[PDB]
RNA sequence: UUAAUUGGAUUCAACGCCGGGAACCUCACCGGGGGCGACGGCAGGAUGAAGGCCAGGCUGAAGGUCUUGCCGGACGCGCCGAG
């Protein structure tokens, strides 16, 4: 047994939810076992800096977010199911990345 | 007479570099293993070579971080403060401590009536 | 033009040739020393 | 007018446009050496393949030198009336004494008869 | 000689790309950028506020 | 007080403030050392660089200065404007 994990990470959510849907159909339609989307925890970068630039007033913060969602994918080793997902189309926001394990 | 780690001066004269270093200080010692500036070794020279007399020129130097040996004891030494060049005369007590603690680069503050 | 004297049909040079960069690289006479400064090499006599 | 000590012979006018003319074209389609200092240094490294030497040099020992140096290197050298005829010729508004033309790019035609034209002159 | 002396530590050894401010330059992962500038740039970044 | 505590900021609403970093920098402070102002114009020109560099005296050292002498081979200083 053989298995490649995928892992799709994106800021926007709407386009991770779009590549997992259209990797399941392919999943799917090539009857290969998958591993149902694990949504790994989605990473909160945080940066707070003072509002004001010089050195006047009441001491102001502002608060910067970023939410970046992952999410874990497992498939059986199957050379058909692998060849469709190098061309599934990716947002340029999305990053996929492939391993290979025993 | 004088007489550092139980040794004099004239004994101090004697000794390789590295256990001179071992008799001092922490961070003297650290800083002269770590090794001298090229600065710092170019003045050592320049005073080195002025002790036995072909350099005539009136020494002068901003290594105010130049750490005293024994060996260099009986010479003068100008050291810049930050306007000038102080002398210093080096005298067997000179060893284990740095030049700039001794020039004045803060003159002496006063106090008067309140503005 | 004026490091290099003729006589007999023959080119003296008025100084050696450094022979780190090759012809035409004429040396510093100072007597005590032959020195070229491209590179600060001296050649004590 | 007498001429300089340093003259072996005497180039015709005609030879001494030819000249000219071989600086000018040496200069635009190959390489040239302005000034006696270079000539010196082209023909000691053996580079030079002729030598033009103005004949109105008011110092003499700036190309007093150059006959018996190009003779012995056995490089052709010839002469031009006019330093700022050599100065014009070699594209450059100061007056040049002496040319040694390294490549001589379209001037070769020129150079080679030059080089018949400079070895009957000292014969 | 008017080179100025590396630096790989201290205030000197860092400036901002966009003004220049050798003083507060943020380095949670490396934007390399004035405080200030960080202002008018932080939504084109995908900053958003919550 | 200082050779400097660079300057700014004022009752709230300046005062762990400009600085989310005052050992060299941060420099904007003090004292000292050295160094290029481009481009159009005059003049000069290469008959040799303006840069390098010994040996060294003077410069904190740094061809930095100076006697120094050769160099890579090629056009660059002072002013008028003017960056």
């Amino acid at each position: 047994m053989q298995k490649a994990r995928i892992k799709i990470a994106s800021t926007n959510v709407r386009s991770l939810d779009e590549v997992a849907n259209q990797i399941k159909q392919i999943a799917e339609r090539t009857g290969v076992r998958m591993s149902g989307p694990i949504p790994l925890p989605t990473k909160r970068i945080r940066i707070t800096t003072r509002k004001s630039p010089d050195g006047e007033g009441s001491a102001t913060f502002d608060r910067w977010e970023l939410r970046v969602h992952k999410r874990l994918i497992d498939i059986e080793a199957d050379e058909r199911a692998m060849r469709q997902i190098m061309r599934i189309r990716v947002p340029e926001d999305v990053t996929i990345e492939i391993e290979l394990i025993s | 007479e004088f007489r550092y780690r139980g040794y004099t001066l004239e004994q101090l004269m004697n000794m390789s570099l590295e256990e001179l270093a071992r008799l001092f200080p922490a961070r003297q010692r650290r800083s002269l293993k770590r090794g001298l500036t090229p600065e710092q070794k170019k003045l050592l020279r320049k005073i080195r070579l002025a002790k036995k007399g072909k350099y005539k020129k009136p020494i002068r130097t901003h290594c105010r971080d130049m750490i005293i040996l024994p060996e260099m004891v009986g010479l003068t030494i100008y050291v810049h403060n930050g306007k000038e060049f102080v002398p210093v005369e080096i005298k067997p007590e000179m060893i284990g401590h740095y030049l700039g603690e001794f020039a004045p680069t803060r003159k002496k503050v006063e106090h008067g009536a309140p503005g | 033009w004026k490091l290099y004297e003729i006589k007999d049909g023959k080119v003296i040079r008025k100084n050696k040739f450094c022979p780190r960069c090759g012809p035409g690289v004429f040396m510093a006479d100072h007597g005590d020393r032959w020195a070229c400064g491209k590179c600060g090499y001296t050649e004590w006599k | 007018m007498a001429k300089p000590s340093y003259v072996k012979f005497e180039v015709p006018k005609e030879l001494a446009e030819k000249a000219l003319q071989a600086v000018e074209i040496a200069r635009d389609t190959g390489k040239i050496r302005k000034g006696t200092n270079e000539t010196t240094k082209a023909v000691e490294r053996g580079q030079a393949k002729l030598v033009i030497i103005a004949e109105d040099v008011d110092p003499e020992e700036i190309v007093a030198h150059l006959p018996p140096l190009c003779e012995e290197k056995e490089i052709p050298y010839i002469y031009v009336p006019s330093k700022k005829e050599l100065g014009a010729a070699a594209g450059i508004e100061v007056a040049a004494a002496s040319v040694a033309i390294i490549e001589p790019g379209k001037a070769r035609d020129l150079v080679e008869e030059i080089a018949m034209k400079v070895k009957e002159l000292m014969k | 000689y008017n080179k100025r002396k590396p630096r790989k530590f201290g205030k000197g050894a860092r400036r901002c790309i966009r003004c220049g401010q050798y003083g507060p330059i943020i380095r949670i992962q490396g934007l390399m950028l004035c405080r200030h500038c960080f202002r008018e740039v932080a939504p084109k970044l995908g900053f958003r506020k919550y």
